[PDB]
């Protein structure tokens, strides 16, 4: 028998094991690019200054500034979405995040079926 | 390069099945199983959860949708208070966590494996 | 303005003025030839001392003996369902939620859409 | 004999419309929209709302799946404890209870009304 030390090494392995794939490889890429690229750099510290500029719109109690302010942030962010290099990053997330969840299942689903013999 | 993956995966699991946590989750289910009363507690809620539902999709108009309702609670408060559902249920969480900590384990040493 | 009690006596005219329908007059009418149906009146007592044995055999640890008459009520249950003048009764029941529901909802709905001016 | 029934179920209801509990639930709304710290907090729920929800539907693997549970929490907290959002879902409770007593009224004397 084996204890929970055991099998969480056994596990830190699988996920190094998972850090030499395809796929993770492809995420760590396209995470160069996005801070590579001085257009999201732009807007990620444009926005990080806004973003300070509200906590004193807290302070000082201005419904139309704060939102003001605010509406200036969301949008931006939205338009921060549309940029291609962030685009490929935000997929090769969810790609990375599909191989994590079925490696995940592939281990629960063999328990939850072979434990009652 | 693609069956590395799965075998490794598949010796984790052959691991946790043969763990601790699973020859415990094992057992409490067998002592379940073959425990009669907890069996008539578990057939009850059987028919009285369907019931429940039944009731609940009818709407509060229902002649005993206050009854059926008690009925409902009660019945779990038995399960909830039977030794062997209890322990098994204990067990089934015990043996979840396993499975968690694995899967929270594997999402680190991708995380930080980047730096 | 009117207070909850004027409010509580509004409806439980419009509530007698809903016992004044088709649908309400029918219900009470299936419920008629249901009791008075001798297949029905010997089940629900086949049943109900079937029912009064099993309190007995709860006492008495007995698992085969208990689900044997467990069984036997279930499956009677099921089989007392079957029969077309509770099969009316169990339709025109639901054909008065309906309009109880119907009637409810209109209420709430002319109040939630016409509360904000 | 059709109308009757409409009739009678919108005198109730516009009954419900100018009674106490209505002109309270009013003026409490009116009280919230006028209120600008609790639309910052409204609007702020709204953003969190939405990014918990993506989150959530991502998995645990998610980088903020934890930090922004908290957010989503502590939002909450911050309505839940607003004067003017709390006065607002008590109002608004008074009446949806109002409403219920009323459909229970309805199918009170229906049951009885049977004998």
């Amino acid at each position: 028998l084996y204890s929970k030390k055991d099998i969480v090494q056994q596990a830190r392995n699988l996920a190094k094991m998972i850090s030499e794939t395809e796929e993770v490889d492809f995420f760590k890429r396209a995470e160069a690019q996005i801070n590579e690229n001085d257009k999201v750099s732009t807007i990620v510290n444009q926005i990080k200054a806004l973003q300070k500029q509200a906590v004193n719109l807290k302070h000082y109690e201005k419904h139309e500034a704060l939102k003001q302010v605010e509406a200036k942030i969301d949008a931006l962010q939205e338009e921060l979405e549309e940029i291609p290099v962030i685009q490929e990053f935000r997929d090769s997330q969810m790609e990375v995040n599909d191989l994590l969840q079925l490696v995940a299942h592939t281990i629960s689903n063999q328990v939850t079926n072979e434990i009652i013999t | 390069e693609s069956v590395r993956l799965q075998s490794e995966a598949q010796q984790l699991a052959e691991m946790i099945l043969q763990s601790e946590t699973a020859e415990n989750y094992r057992n409490c289910y067998k002592r379940l199983q073959e425990d009669e009363e907890a069996g008539r507690i578990i057939r009850s809620f059987i028919k009285i959860k369907e019931q429940y539902e039944d009731v609940q999709r009818f709407g509060k108009y229902h002649p005993d949708y206050r009854e059926i309702s008690r009925k409902m609670r009660e019945i779990k408060r038995e399960l909830d208070l039977n030794d062997k559902v209890a322990d098994f249920k204990r067990a089934e969480n015990e043996l979840q966590s396993i499975l968690d900590e694995v899967s929270v384990e594997i999402g680190t040493a991708v995380s930080e494996h980047v730096k």
